[PDB]
């Protein structure tokens, strides 16, 4: 169950993921 | 999973000072 | 994660106010305001 979370700037999100999303 | 991104609003100027003065100037 | 429609705008920042969330609030509020005022700026009210 992936509960939603607060929004962050796009760059930090796609960088923390480190996988093509 | 996919992320939902909201991209803010960037606009170009539509009117000059609330009006378009080219048409107003023609009719005037 | 289905869509949830985001209840009242300051919903997020009422839980652990941060810089990014507050900037997000400001951005979305001013975007709504700008859109509505532009629509009324050129056209006007129903009457």
């Amino acid at each position: 169950p992936p509960k939603p979370q607060k929004p962050v700037p796009l760059n930090v999100l796609q960088d923390q993921y480190k996988e093509g999303i | 999973s996919i992320v939902r991104n909201y991209k803010p609003l960037i606009n170009r100027l539509k009117h000059y000072n609330g009006y378009d003065i080219n048409y107003i100037s023609k009719i005037g | 994660p289905p869509e949830t429609k985001l209840p009242y705008p300051t919903y997020w920042s009422d839980k652990k106010a941060d810089t990014d969330t507050l900037l997000y609030e400001q951005i979305i509020q001013r975007d709504k305001i700008n859109k509505y005022s532009l629509i009324r700026e050129t056209n006007g009210y129903d009457p």
